[PDB]
């Protein structure tokens, strides 16, 4: 349950022993007879097998089990890609504010929002009001189950 | 918008000061001419070659046409790329003062529907196409209306 | 591809920029293309950018009539999986033939195969389809890296 | 007409942004077609509902010392006049930059739009702090020679003066120009002394 | 400039920034073109017109290059009714009739 | 040139303080090198509520409140029919001197201008709580023995009076005056009609 | 105290309550304090689960 696909051509048909269909998967990167050992549940190997077919099982799986990898790699960038996805105009507009630099710590609407800001309550609010009574039942539901 | 008195204030159509698409910097003033009383003097030109009063109400609303020559314009659509039509009203002031049809002329200021060979070259103008030949024609009004 | 998806192709190269010129890292691109509703292997990608190694993987660029078309040369594509190649293919962890897979195991493969994941990689794609022993449904644990 | 809304907003808009190319002369800066409001709306703007109950009253919590036209404003005539009396500036160069905050009254209904306008105006965060935070890697910063190397060789090249000057200035800060806060020292959580 | 402004008018990868890259690109060396002072980001150039020189700005030129006179309204202009134009329209013959 | 800017910075006037209140000052600005005028801050605007979220709202909507006549100031008959029309008058007198803390003309601004600039009166309700909360060894309340003896003996004294009138009006539970109560009792969202 | 039995008395202090609570900018607020307590009271009970 690894090996699997060496052999894409080899196991078809839904679902297949597991056991025997190791060797349909084993016997397409050659393994040799003499050098991999199957138990029940364990595998065995000589001197020098294993794993450079463990390796060179990274080259023949490929076709499926590098398209499982691959798939997961995809699922998974869908969200994390990031990193890049901006800084175009944004550097050139490090140049807009470069050619003023020179009156750029020079500049108009600065601090006066919040010192008297620790003071007051009506905040965020009525973003707040109609998502708070959303809130207010979720968080409810949420500890429950936990 | 200066010399504007309440009645036709409704009446010839008037949102007020700054409340305009595009009459930017708000109320820029103007040195040593004052836009209020400007009004009467350049209301009063249009009679010697001889403009009627029909033309002349109409001439009101080339005001009117002339902000709504700052609105025939295909703003440029943002979604679709070939932009289209703001005003009908605008059209209709405009095509009636230029003695063709309305309906007649957006048609083809949106489509043209020319024909080369079989093909009744039936499409759409871009912004840059259609806004020109509407630009061509909301400053070809400004042009071939001058 | 239609314009349409394109511009929204156009967009997720134009984001993904460096110098400001129309410019993506070879890195980038299966990335990119990944979002864009494929999947495409490193070893699929690698063919289409030319075997860089990890220097000049990192260092060489893309530009758009570069990306679009690569996008385009795996896009139509060839082998690319469904649901009963995938139980076999994620029956993949049975420990004896269970109906339930290895949670140890199932991160290993992905660190120990072919397109070697990170740690994070796999931690991320099993964790909490395992239960109280470790045994994850396969079943559907294809289902979820099939669709998402 | 509607243009009358924009002669009230010849007033208020020029509040955005009509002579904003000042040092930097002339350019191509907010239209007169109206669907163009909507490009003067960009990121960096937040703008509390009417009957706020207040954070759009906090601006009455310092109304005071700062209006012009008190059944309760700042018009025109008050960031033509108020920012030479309270935040920053303009030379008929940069007139309407900081005086395109107001052209046009500031009504406390327009107080809400000015705090919006704080947080909003000027480029604000989304653009200032990414300009370099997007350069950035994550949770990070440029390294400061990497940031001269920018300053002069990558695009209209500057001079040795404008170097120097934003030199001594650079918040060097462990090898590197801390950006985030190049920028967003115009910002936080903490301070009620400019601007306004 | 013209030339190239009648094919960037009709050009959608073209912004009147690439109109005078186009015009950098196509002329340059010419003993009567001159780039502008450095200012490419406002986008102009000077150039040497038999009385010497001029700069103009490219913002927003390549509609103001584009009157592609659509026929379809020029022919409803030449058969017109009213008392304003049959006359100043019967110049039919340069119309886009392809 | 560089001027047209500076012209206009009057009208400020036109409308706030100063059509009462040149005591309320118009600052100069403004030197005509408009890179100067980068010095005119006004740094620093805290301390405890001054506008408080539950008093400074009221009183300017008591503008539009107690502008009975509704001309846009606040007459004799203004103080007193609006005043009426709640309860208890002011004698012409108590009115008059009332009207007297501004020279004359007290409109929507010489009203704000006098209330706000008021900064002093009366300690917070939380510097109340801390008066005998600081008095408690532990968390737990105070004997009333020891409010008795020391209202009487010890710093500023009383009469007997001036504690029976306290004293009757004082939460005694317990043998113990539970202070908290008292101090919300004697000054929380206070009663109305005395000023403006 | 003593401004109890004397200071309850000038002209330009006393004007609190009868009608201004009726100038608004606090009814939201008396549900979202009450609500504010238990809103904190159900975020951290939920986190530290």
């Amino acid at each position: 349950q690894r090996y699997e696909i060496l052999a894409a051509n080899a196991i078809p048909k839904g679902f297949m022993d597991g056991k025997q269909a190791c060797i349909l998967m084993i016997k397409a990167l050659e393994l040799d007879p003499n050098l991999y050992r199957i138990g029940q549940s364990k595998i065995f190997f000589r001197t020098g097998v294993l794993a450079h077919l463990e390796e060179e099982r990274d080259l023949k799986i490929t076709d499926v089990i590098i398209a499982f990898q691959a798939q997961c790699r995809g699922y998974l960038a869908r969200k994390a890609f990031a990193k890049r996805q901006q800084q175009l105009t944004a550097m050139k507009v490090i140049q807009r504010n470069c050619a003023a630099y020179l009156k750029l710590r020079n500049w108009q609407w600065w601090r006066l929002f919040t010192k008297v800001k620790p003071l007051l309550q009506s905040a965020e609010r009525e973003k707040e009001m109609a998502s708070m009574k959303e809130e207010f039942t979720r968080l409810k539901e949420a500890l429950e189950k936990s | 918008i200066a010399g504007a008195s309440e009645q036709m204030r409704n009446d010839l159509l008037l949102e007020g000061f700054n409340n305009y698409t595009f009459l930017s910097n708000g109320h820029v003033p103007i040195p040593a001419q004052q836009d209020d009383e400007m009004f009467q003097e350049t209301l009063e030109a249009m009679t010697i070659m001889g403009f009627t009063e029909e033309e002349q109400t109409s001439i009101l609303r080339v005001v009117s046409s002339v902000l709504q020559l700052g609105n025939i314009v295909f703003k440029k659509e943002r979604n679709t790329d070939q932009a289209s039509m703001p005003d009908n009203t605008a059209a209709q002031k405009v095509c009636h003062l230029m003695g063709i049809n309305v309906t007649d002329f957006t048609r083809s200021i949106l489509t043209p529907r020319i024909k080369v060979g079989r093909d009744v070259v039936q499409k759409a103008q871009t912004k840059e196409q259609a806004d020109f030949a509407i630009e061509a024609l909301a400053k070809a009004k400004f042009e071939r209306l001058f | 591809f239609s314009e349409e998806q394109t511009a929204e192709f156009k967009e997720a190269f134009q984001l993904f920029d460096r110098t400001g010129d129309g410019k993506i890292l070879y890195s980038q691109c299966g990335d990119v293309m990944r979002a864009l509703g494929q999947n495409p292997t490193n070893a699929e990608v690698m063919k289409v950018l030319g075997n860089p190694k990890s220097d000049e993987m990192n260092l060489k660029t893309l530009k758009f009539e570069q990306f679009l078309p690569m996008m385009q040369t795996i896009a139509k594509n060839k082998d690319q999986g469904c649901f009963e190649d995938y139980v076999e293919g994620l029956r993949v962890f049975d420990k004896e033939g269970n109906g339930t897979v290895m949670g140890a195991e199932i991160r290993h493969v992905l660190v120990t195969l072919g397109e070697k994941m990170t740690e994070e990689e796999v931690e991320q794609l099993v964790a909490g389809h395992e239960d109280s022993n470790g045994c994850i449904n396969y079943e559907e644990l294809v289902r979820m890296v099939l669709s998402g | 007409m509607g243009d009358d809304e924009k002669k009230e907003k010849k007033k208020k808009s020029k509040k955005k942004a009509e002579e904003e190319g000042g040092d930097a002369p002339a350019a191509p800066p907010a239209p007169k077609p109206p669907s163009q409001k909507r490009r003067a709306q960009r990121s960096g703007s937040n703008v509390f509902a009417m009957f706020t109950q207040h954070q759009v009253q906090e601006f009455k919590e310092a109304f005071q010392l700062i209006d012009q036209d008190k059944d309760g404003f700042i018009s025109k005539n008050d960031i033509r006049a108020t920012f030479d009396s309270l935040g920053r500036l303009c030379t008929e160069q940069e007139l309407d930059s900081m005086v395109a905050e107001a052209p046009g009254p500031i009504n406390f209904t327009m107080f809400l739009t000015i705090f919006g306008d704080r947080i909003a105006g000027t480029d604000e965060e989304d653009v200032i702090v990414n300009a370099f935070n997007l350069f950035d890697e994550g949770d990070g910063k440029c390294k400061e020679e990497t940031l001269k190397r920018s300053l002069t060789t990558w695009g209209e090249k500057f001079s040795q003066d404008e170097v120097d000057q934003a030199l001594s200035e650079a918040p060097i800060d462990g090898n590197g120009l801390i950006d985030i806060k190049k920028f967003a020292q115009i910002l936080t959580k903490g301070a009620k002394e400019e601007g306004a | 400039v013209l030339a190239l402004l009648d094919e960037e008018c009709w050009f959608p990868k073209a912004t009147d920034t690439s109109f005078v890259e186009k015009l950098i690109q196509e002329q340059g060396n010419h003993a009567k073109f001159q780039k502008s002072k450095q200012l490419k980001d406002k986008t102009e150039f000077c150039i040497l017109h038999y009385a010497g020189k001029v700069t103009y700005n490219a913002s927003a030129w390549l509609t103001k290059n584009m009157d592609p006179l659509n026929d379809n309204v020029t022919s409803l202009l030449n058969q017109s009714s009213d008392k304003f134009v049959a006359d100043l329209w019967k110049d039919v013959d340069r119309i886009v009739g392809l």
